């Protein structure tokens, strides 16, 4: 909604740090599957 | 309107009596004579006696004659402390300092006598709320320790990452 | 609900957390399931301040929150909030504040060493031993920044480090007793 | 925001401050965001 993210399954605001940590947890191999060069 | 401000005036007269200090309860008709309520109808007085006098918490009934409850308001600092302890035990909460002030002369001296046992919290309306301290457990927190606490944020830490950190550190 | 878990929660919350929040944890202890409005009425605090504290509590997930919908007699839409404390979540979150406390202190000292010793007043900035010796000229015979043209003294760097070292020892003593309580919990 | 976090300021204060920080960063990257206010230069001229 504009420039903020909401995750609704109930519905909570999704701060940037949460996505940052999730992306950090993502592994390099999954980047190839997602079509993004990890290096 | 009719028959409301008169009741308010009676209740205010009771506060004025209590600033006077006459503990002895007074007759309602005599109160009316003092407050110039003779003109008012008798039926409204009877309705007040039956319903409003009992509903008012400050009012009390003794030997068929109505007056304030000398027990409700604080009279001594020791009783204030005991009431605070009981309120803490039963989860009542603190009491308003303005009400305690009108209740008790030199309430500020009473609080000074309390000292550490009594904890006062400011309010935007300047009213002071009082909470008993816990004698059983006493702890000290230092500002540097509170700061070292403050920086760290678990909200940054994701719950799975939590259980993962324990499992990683081998325990 | 063994008394050991309650004792751990009480001791940790009372010794190493805030008093205003401990006031709410007292209600959480008193009743397992409480309405959010009932928590407000028990707390006797302003909605905005309570909501700030509740946002902090939501971030730290000290107490789990659930949402329940039921139909009132009037029929108007009503939203009902339930907060209740979970021991399993609380234990990890608290342990987590505790653990990262130490990583902070280790990083602080890593930084103390990271800072460069040489510092020059005319320059007004830290200087690497590298830059200082390069600035040095063999013909002149004395090391000295080429730019500022004044001598460099490293004694000023030593002082704050010593001060921090003293603080760390005090922190260890203050945090020494809670570990025994944690052990009793793991028991 | 750093001072607010240092002082442990209100969670809603920090949330609104982070919202404004995000707005400023996104506006610096792009001032033509869809359905969002434009950042002027204190004179009515949108920033580039
Ligand atoms: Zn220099």
């Amino acid at each position: 909604s504009g420039l903020e993210l909401y995750a609704e399954w109930k519905k909570i605001l999704l701060s940037p740090e949460r996505v940052h940590e999730i992306f950090k947890r993502i592994s390099d191999e999954e980047c190839f599957v997602l079509g993004m060069e990890p290096r | 309107g009719y028959k409301f401000g008169v009741l308010a005036k009676i209740v205010n007269y009771m506060k004025t009596r209590h600033q006077r200090g006459d503990t002895h309860p007074l007759t309602l008709d005599e109160i009316l004579d003092e407050t110039q309520h003779l003109d008012i109808g008798l039926k409204q007085k009877q309705w007040l006696m039956t319903e409003a006098l009992v509903n008012n918490p400050k009012i009390e009934v003794i030997d068929g004659k109505y007056a304030f409850k000398p027990k409700y308001n604080v009279r001594d600092k020791k009783a204030l402390l005991r009431l605070l302890d009981q309120h803490d035990q039963r989860g009542l909460g603190g009491i308003l300092l303005e009400d305690i002030e009108e209740a008790l002369p030199n309430s500020q001296k009473a609080v000074k006598a309390l000292g550490d046992q009594i904890l006062f919290v400011n309010r935007p309306d300047k009213k002071k709320i009082l909470f008993f301290n816990d004698k059983s457990c006493q702890f000290s927190v230092d500002e540097e320790f509170q700061k070292l606490w403050r920086s760290v944020t678990v909200d940054s830490m994701d719950e799975e990452k939590i259980e993962e950190y324990l499992k990683r550190q081998g325990i | 609900v063994p008394a050991a878990l309650k004792r751990l929660a009480k001791y940790v919350i009372r010794g190493f957390y805030g008093i205003e929040h401990a006031l709410a944890l007292d209600i959480l202890i008193r009743n397992s399931c409480v309405k959010e409005e009932d928590m407000l009425e028990l707390l006797k605090f302003d909605r905005k301040q309570l909501r700030s504290v509740l946002n902090n509590l939501k971030g730290d997930k000290f107490i789990k929150c659930r949402m329940r919908v039921e139909t009132a007699a009037d029929g108007k839409t009503t939203r009902h909030n339930y907060y209740f404390i979970n021991y399993r979540t609380l234990v990890n979150v608290v342990k987590y504040k505790l653990d990262h406390m130490r990583r902070r202190i280790e990083t602080d000292e890593r930084d103390s060493t990271n800072r460069a010793s040489f510092k020059c007043p005319v320059c007004s900035s830290t200087f690497t031993d590298l830059e200082a010796n390069q600035l040095f000229d063999p013909m002149t015979g004395t090391f000295r920044c080429t730019f500022c043209h004044t001598e460099v003294e490293e004694d000023e760097s030593a002082m704050p480090k010593k001060d921090a070292r003293t603080l760390l020892a005090r922190f260890n003593e203050q945090i020494e007793p809670i570990y025994a309580l944690l052990r009793e919990t793991e028991d | 925001l750093r001072r607010n976090e240092q002082n442990g300021a209100a969670a809603h204060v920090i949330a609104e401050d982070v919202k404004l920080l995000q707005f400023h960063v996104a506006t610096m990257v792009d001032n033509e965001l869809p359905g969002l206010p434009r950042a002027m230069q204190k004179s009515g001229r949108p920033l580039k």
